[PDB]
RNA sequence: GGCUAAUCCCCCAUGUGGACCCGCCCCUUGGGGUGUGUCCAAAGGGCUUUGCCCGCUUCCGGAUGGGCCCGCGUCCCAUCAGCUAGUUGGUGGGGUAAUGGCCCACCAAGGCGACGACGGGUAGCCGGUCUGAGAGGAUGGCCGGCCACAGGGGCACUGAGACACGGGCCCCACUCCUACGGGAGGCAGCAGUUAGGAAUCUUCCGCAAUGGGCGCAAGCCUGACGGAGCGACGCCGCUUGGAGGAAGAAGCCCUUCGGGGUGUAAACUCCUGAACCCGGGACGAAACCCCCGACGAGGGGACUGACGGUACCGGGGUAAUAGCGCCGGCCAACUCCGUGCCAGCAGCCGCGGUAAUACGGAGGGCGCGAGCGUUACCCGGAUUCACUGGGCGUAAAGGGCGUGUAGGCGGCCUGGGGCGUCCCAUGUGAAAGACCACGGCUCAACCGUGGGGGAGCGUGGGAUACGCUCAGGCUAGACG
């Protein structure tokens, strides 16, 4: 584009768009169990990944991931929701956080506890 | 038409020299001359003179070359490795003397014009002025 | 509840009072002077002028008119009784008038 | 009204007054019209009172009026002594 | 906290021997004699060519365990050390040895740095006068560098100053064995430094 | 200093009131090239002197009504309606370029 | 309805003077002077009471604070292109401290727009802050400057000043009292409650210090402020020990079963001694005030601290918290076991279907450490909106072609101008911050003092090569 031409019309800025309407562009949002499914992983991969549907306080309706070895969530257990997609699950945009609210931490987990919400194990 | 008579010149002596030409002829402008002056002074040119080219006024410019070389291609270094305008019509360029640039750390030279006249990097920031960015030279 | 300074309030009202009492006897004055140079009575226009051109000046006196407010209204009362004048009037009292 | 006085401009435990000539109205630590001293309340330092009394007499000389404490510090760099 | 841990096992990981323990360091135990290879299940398998990270990382490991400082710190310093005129490379390593618990180390008071760090921690030194207590505490040129006279007795104090008769000290410091003072000169060159680093190589790496 | 400007009266339309077209250039604030903007300043005219086509100095003045806060202060060179032409024909292009189009 | 004081209200006088009309002079928008006419002042109180103090009136001037006007700069969308009637100007007038359609009567028919009007959306703005090599991008919380608002809408009164958060009136919504006619309210002040949220504190101490209002003063008021409280929310400092100590315990892990690792780590020995105890105990405070002296300058004297018995000093004194992430590549850190496209991991590429350094545990390791890691968001990497610093034959990208408006751009020579452009001086560029220097708290964080730089804009002076303009000339472009 010529110099003149740029002081005409000029660059024009990038936009991102958010990847996480977890609206009021929190951190975290809390929200409601609806469903707990489970779906099956995407091109290659193969498996039961463990899924809930909820009813955000921000009056969106998501799924979301759990994770860990295994979970004790319901129909109407309430939970914390921290985004973050897993790439085998399309539609699935946020990851729920363990040790919060109603979504136990995970039971035996002596290594990456920081994840997973688990207190401190006493070594006998 | 004729859209830069200054970018044509450096352009010309561009063209010519990476052919490795002998002289070159330039329409003559006093300002062309005045260029020219420095690029002899400043040594990127055996010198240049008036000529009369079908009845018009011109200026023959001596070019300069580095010597032979050995291996493959012995085409000789040229002495002007560059040679780029850059204030131009529709984006003049002009600096004050604090902000006249040091060209190719120092090895090269850039062409001012000022109301002092036309001078060097050097020679602007001596007499302490500065002025429209005409060229960069090394 | 209860800010005993609603005193000042009550002293508002007071002040609204006394201020709105000088300046309607100033207008009334005013017209009634403009009114008489308008039918170009002479005397009785400018004795009364000098009436207004009082009142005002007091009224400036405390926080009534107050400032360029008295000048303003003395101007254009002087102004506008001078040349309603100008139909035969010959400023007798030549009062408020340098004549 | 046009005053003469400190404003803090230390820190916690550490104050440090600004010997100034602000309008009454301001905020004590707002912007003032003009520096004319400092004081260090703890004396820190062999230097904790500057007053440049030259400017001082030139506010006095139309208007400006002295907190109690600032007056008393520039009685101390006599800006007040008549000898 | 800095480190606390076991030492001579850093020693091992830099493949190049650590005076953080002072003596020992040298009656062939510092590990380093008859063990130079990393610690842990892995130590003897033989070691692959390095990343450029992995190099850059390894030296700035080095030059800082061998001050017993916390990266925080260090990295400090180093900022500090490239917005002063000067190489930075060097102007860091002055500041590393001003330390005042450093200087202590550097003067014989203490036979390690850690040592060092404790007396000045435990009010066991001075700096003229005024007794010190901050390991990071920066020493200037033209401090006395005294022992607590409380302390001057204590056994530990005169051993290290006893054993200090003779030894010499580094060229921009100076000590009277006598009243158990010593004095910071200058701040110390790259030269006077005889520091197994590449301070190029932490200046790399902080350019990452 | 109250500011002193120089422009066209591109309009003897009104009572006691002038329209003077100030031209304007400057470096552009990031292409740096030196683009020329324009401004149109209502200027009073009492003596009705001044006419269609003049060149003028305005003054920054007092309020002499709304959108009005300049006053002739004299005439620098008479006649020149080649730049009055610019802005007429540039105002014609307006007439245009919306659902129809401007001619050319 | 009646009584009554005053520094409350009024009339007359004095007129230094000041205001208005008119004339004139100097000035030049309504600035200053002058003459006649007119008009306009005042309050008292206190004593160490014939003097001093507090105060009153008119005018001029300073100082401070403020209103109003103007040049330039100030987000997105043109799937918003035409907008406008008090609308644009005029004359007379109202209102104000003052200019002005600010408001009104009458007159004219204007004003604005692609150099983006009008409309929609978003947003207090700035000093600064974050990032960045820079240019730039993002941001405007704490602190300071300005603006706006005070349950929503409108309005004026009183005042030097308000259209007035803790003043007034009306309408609206909501809450409360109501003998149902009618009343009372407004924490976006401090603290606190409740609701909403991932989320944000003590219904604390004090008026000692700084500052503010009234008072002659004593002094009163001050949730401003100075402090303490809670919260790793951030930054800085510090501890969990130091030295010795086996060719190397046990346990645990690996193994070619020889042995290797955890590891001088431990145990143990000696040394120092955070916590904690005992005693002393602060700066921040000197004025106001009293006394002498003229209620002045100056000298002397007394009172007063929330923090707090805290900091700090001295003595005594115990070896006395470590965690979190990661180890397939990017990326520093590898082995066994379990599992078997499962259970799970996952930022990207990807890993798991019987040998998995990628899942789970363990051993070992790497990083960082009262923190560590995650999520969200901004800058970077991204020269991936490219001014610095990109492109369009085939990768995304030349308009189907022309004619031509606006606009952008313009050969050679001379002269005038000096608008751009360059230089000098000067003014401004607040304080805080940023940078350098020195200094204060044991360091630092933090804070103090000093210095330097600063784009931009105002003013005066200067230069004239280039760009512009004006005048003249030329034929190498163009046209004939
Ligand atoms: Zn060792």
């Amino acid at each position: 584009p010529t110099i003149n031409q740029l002081v005409r019309k000029g660059r024009e800025k990038v936009r991102k768009k958010s990847k996480v309407p977890a609206l009021k562009g929190a951190p975290f949002r809390r929200g409601v169990c609806t469903v707990v499914r489970t779906v099956t992983p995407k091109k290659p991969n193969s498996a039961l990944r463990k899924v809930a549907k909820v009813r955000l306080t921000s009056g969106y309706e998501v799924t979301a991931y759990i994770p860990g070895e295994g979970h004790n969530l319901q129909e109407h257990s309430v939970v914390l929701i921290r985004g973050g997609r897993v790439k085998d699950l399309p539609g699935v945009r946020y990851h729920i956080v363990r040790g919060v609210y109603d979504a136990a931490g995970v039971k035996d987990r002596k290594k990456s506890r920081s994840k997973y919400g688990t207190k401190k194990p006493k070594e006998a | 038409m004729l859209t830069d008579p200054i970018a044509d010149m450096l352009t010309r002596i561009r063209n010519a020299t990476r052919v490795y030409k002998e002289s070159t002829d330039v329409p003559a402008s006093r300002f062309k001359e005045e260029i020219l002056r420095i690029l002899a002074r400043e040594g990127f040119i055996k010198g240049y003179e008036r000529v009369d080219v079908d009845g018009k006024p011109y200026l023959r410019v001596y070019l300069k070359y580095g010597p032979r070389r050995q291996g493959p291609d012995p085409r000789p270094e040229q002495v002007i490795h560059h040679i780029r305008r850059i204030s131009k019509p529709g984006r003049r360029v002009y600096v004050g003397v604090k902000e006249i640039p040091r060209v190719r750390r120092g090895l090269g030279i850039a062409i001012l014009s000022t109301s002092k006249g036309v001078l060097t990097d050097r020679e602007a920031r001596k007499l302490g002025v500065g002025g429209e960015l005409i060229c960069e030279v090394w | 509840r209860n800010l005993s300074a609603l005193k000042r309030h009550r002293q508002s009202l007071k002040r609204r009072l006394r201020n709105k009492a000088k300046k309607s006897a100033i207008k009334t004055l005013s017209k009634k002077a403009v009114q008489l140079a308008q039918e170009g009575k002479a005397e009785e226009a400018l004795k009364i002028m000098r009436k207004a051109e009082s009142l005002i000046d007091k009224a400036a006196k405390g926080s009534t008119l107050h400032k360029n407010a008295a000048a303003r209204r003395k101007s254009r009362l002087m102004r506008k009784v001078r040349q309603l004048l100008e139909a035969a009037g010959a400023p007798l009292i030549g009062g408020g008038l340098s004549a | 009204m046009v005053k003469i006085r400190l404003a803090r401009f230390g820190s916690k435990h550490n104050p440090h007054y600004r010997i100034v000539v602000t309008d009454a109205r301001r905020k004590r630590d707002g912007k003032y019209i003009e520096k004319i001293g400092y004081y260090d309340p703890r004396k820190t330092t062999p230097d904790w009172l500057k007053v440049d009394v030259e400017r001082a007499r030139y506010w006095l000389s139309v208007g400006a009026q002295p907190t109690d404490t600032a007056r008393r510090l520039l009685r101390q760099a006599g800006v007040f002594r008549q000898e | 906290g800095r480190y606390i841990g076991p030492v001579c096992r850093l020693c091992r990981r830099e493949g190049v021997k650590l005076y953080l323990k002072g003596e020992r360091c040298y009656s062939p135990k510092c590990a380093m004699e008859r063990r130079p290879y990393p610690p842990g299940q892995h130590g003897q398998k033989r070691a692959r060519r390095p990343s450029d990270y992995a190099v850059r990382l390894r030296e700035k490991q080095k030059l800082r365990r061998i001050y017993g400082i916390s990266e925080r710190q260090f990295r400090n310093l180093f900022e500090e050390a490239s917005k002063k005129k000067g190489v930075t490379g060097s102007v860091f390593l002055g500041l590393l040895e001003s330390r005042l618990d450093n200087v202590v180390y550097r003067l014989g008071f203490a036979v390690s740095r850690r040592q060092a760090r404790q007396l000045v921690r435990h009010g066991h030194i001075t700096v003229n006068g005024r007794r010190v207590d901050l390991p990071s505490y920066r020493v200037r040129p033209g401090d006395e560098i005294a022992v607590a006279e409380k302390s001057r007795n204590l056994e530990l104090i005169r051993q290290n100053l006893e054993a200090m008769k003779g030894r010499k000290v580094g060229p921009w410091l100076s000590l009277d064995v006598e009243g158990m003072k010593g004095k910071f000169l200058r701040l110390p060159d790259r030269e006077d430094l005889a520091l197994p680093v590449n301070e190029q190589l932490v200046i790399e790496f902080y350019s990452r | 200093p109250k500011k002193v400007l120089t422009g066209v009266v591109v309009s003897d339309k009104m009572q006691k009131t002038v329209t003077v077209l100030v031209e304007r250039q400057f470096p552009h604030p990031l292409y740096g090239k030196v683009i020329k903007r324009s401004k149109k300043y209502l200027a009073h005219d009492p003596e009705e002197k001044y006419k269609l086509g003049d060149v003028v100095e305005i003054i920054e003045s007092r309020p002499i009504s709304k959108r009005k806060r300049f006053r002739v202060l004299r005439l620098v060179e008479s006649g020149r309606m080649d730049l009055v032409e610019k802005y007429l024909i540039r105002r014609q292009n307006y007439q245009s370029l919306s659902k129809r189009g401007g001619k050319a």
